[PDB]
């Protein structure tokens, strides 16, 4: 029904295929970096998802974050000491958008152990908004995969989390997963999620809807599966701890397939 | 962005809320007459506004000539000024001044027929505006309609999770907000739209309740009191109480007694209970009642 915008998801769905490309971070803006590494992003994001964890922020509060961040750091170069700045007023900025009961200020200045004062965090947000001239109605992985939800045959809590659990992955690992769409993760997502639950797969009307196959789709899957194969020795950890919970059904829990025969 | 105040000279005090003042401006180096809204971010207690940020970056992507265009941002450290195309009038105030001759049917169908286009428009950009009603749909001199203020709009994702509670000023508030539903979409626009469709006819507010359940009870006397039949669900919605009053559902033809066959047909799938059968602003362009409209679409701005 109108939940699922009849009328509006195909026009929906182009828009954020457009946008996705609009709003993509630089794919090697790391190595442009002279002080910052993908193993430091990686620290900040698995703490950006503590954050939203402890405070019950929305998957998709922190997908924006992230998309912010990626973006922020394409264009101004940020000392080590800075970063957790950067990723503070991220999350803030992404809070104020998505969140119904955004945190206040004062809570961020107390989740970086008052590494920053409340003024420093409220001149990034600023900033932020400066280098991003305001353009914050990202698409997310998050956004994708609910559409492509839809397309399941019938509705499967298991998949439906472990998706999410796995684009949430993807997030922490700018090598690989920055040279990959929103739109695209979530497709191998979804179909490594509905692989390892059902032994299905990709489904046709998906195709249809995105003109994505798995022919498109295998460097990502490829990627996507080894980065669920080590996830148990990964150094980040917070992802697997979250899906755990109940709330995503246990699914950090699921084993991986050992293969995807594609 | 590439704006400084210093291009502009102020000329008078056009509006004012919680967002802060309005300045009718002209653009000393173009001609260019605009409305600046003044966000005082010097308040910062807790940095820029949520409604700031989302009208800045939802209006960004929003194009389309009967939605009011920002045409600039300027972000100094102490303040933050909207630049938007300036439109003389609001659709309350000529109401007000549509004195009791009323706005003439070509009018209201033309002022409709543009504010679908508009509304169309956002939900194919995953919009919810969330606040239409007559104050913030702007007029121009040339005939065109366009909404505005989008302080409490809202990107929505496909299906929509829970957003904001008791959205939508209260008159134009629609029945599934009203019972608490846990979810609710682009009907909710669709609803608002309705009313106002009816309240340009009448010149007089459809539903003007005095809260949340003298609310329900008017559209209830007016519509019927919704039931399992007309409305699945309906019975299960968690602010839906068993001892509602039933009233039966009067004939349209009395809701607004002027309007014509098809104006009565539009009406009634705008205002439908079920927020699944209610029509999508998309639908609704194609009704009969818009078969006579000649008024060229107005052209977007730059
Ligand atoms: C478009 O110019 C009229 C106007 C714009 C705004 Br934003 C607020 C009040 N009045």
């Amino acid at each position: 029904g109108v939940n699922e915008v009849p009328d509006y998801h195909e026009d929906i769905h182009t828009y954020l295929r457009e946008m996705e490309v609009k709003c993509k971070p630089k794919v090697g803006y790391m190595k442009k970096q002279p002080d910052i590494t993908n193993s430091m992003r990686a620290i900040l994001v698995d703490w950006l998802v503590e954050v939203g964890e402890e405070y019950k922020l929305q998957n998709e509060t922190l997908h924006l974050a992230v998309n912010y961040i990626d973006r922020f750091l394409s264009s101004m170069s940020v000392l080590r000491g800075k970063l957790q700045l950067v990723g503070t007023a991220a999350m803030l900025l992404a809070s104020k958008f998505e969140e119904i009961y955004p945190p206040e200020v004062a809570e961020f200045v107390y989740i970086t152990d008052d590494t920053y004062t409340k003024k420093q965090v409220l001149r990034m947000e600023h900033l932020v908004l400066k280098v991003l001239a305001f353009d914050l109605a990202a698409p997310t992985i998050n956004q994708f995969l609910t559409q492509y939800f839809l397309h399941q045959q019938p509705a499967n809590c298991k998949v439906e989390s472990l998706a999410m659990f796995l684009g949430e992955l993807s997030l922490i690992d700018a090598d690989p997963y920055l040279k990959y769409l929103p739109s695209v993760i979530a497709a191998a997502a979804f179909h490594l999620a509905l692989y390892t639950v059902t032994g299905q797969s990709w489904p046709e009307s998906l195709v249809q809807k995105t003109g994505y196959t798995l022919e498109t789709l295998k460097p990502c899957l490829l990627d996507l599966h080894q980065t669920y194969l080590r996830a148990p020795q990964h150094a980040q950890q917070s992802i697997r701890e979250k899906y755990k919970n109940s709330k995503y059904h246990g699914v950090s829990l699921l084993n991986p397939p050992e293969t995807l025969n594609v | 962005g590439p704006g400084s105040m210093e291009n502009f000279q102020k000329v008078e005090k056009i509006g004012e809320g919680t967002y802060g003042v309005v300045y009718k401006a002209r653009n000393k180096l173009t001609g260019e007459v605009v409305a600046l809204k003044k966000i005082r971010l010097d308040t910062e207690t807790e940095g820029v506004p949520s409604t700031a940020i989302r009208e800045i970056s939802l209006l960004k992507e929003l194009n389309h000539p009967n939605i009011v265009k920002l045409l600039d941002v300027i972000h100094t450290e102490n303040k933050l000024y909207l630049v938007f195309e300036f439109l003389h009038q609001d659709l309350k105030k000529f109401m007000d001044a549509s004195a009791l001759t009323g706005i003439p049917l070509p009018l209201i169908k033309s002022y409709l027929f543009q504010l679908l286009q508009g509304l169309a428009f956002c939900h194919s950009h995953r919009v919810l505006h969330r606040d239409l009603k007559p104050q913030n749909l702007l007029i121009n001199t040339e005939g065109a309609i366009k909404l505005a203020d989008f302080g409490l709009a809202r990107a929505f994702g496909v299906p929509v999770r829970t957003y904001t509670h008791e959205v939508v000023t209260l008159w134009y508030r629609a029945p599934e907000i009203l019972l608490g539903c846990k979810y609710y979409s682009t009907a909710v626009d669709i609803w608002s739209l309705g009313c106002i469709f009816a309240e340009m006819v009448t010149r007089r507010a459809l539903f003007p309740g005095d809260s949340e359940i003298d609310q329900l009870f008017r559209i209830f006397r007016t519509l019927g009191t919704p039931d399992e039949v007309v409305w699945p669900g309906v019975t299960s919605m968690p602010d839906y109480k068993p001892s509602f009053p039933k009233w039966a559902r009067q004939d349209f033809s009395k809701v607004v007694p002027p309007l014509d066959e098809d104006g009565r047909s539009l009406l009634s799938q705008m205002l439908h209970y079920d927020p699944n059968k209610r029509i999508s602003a998309k639908a609704a362009l194609a009704h009969p009642f818009f078969q006579d409209v000649t008024k060229p679409v107005p052209h977007l701005r730059l």
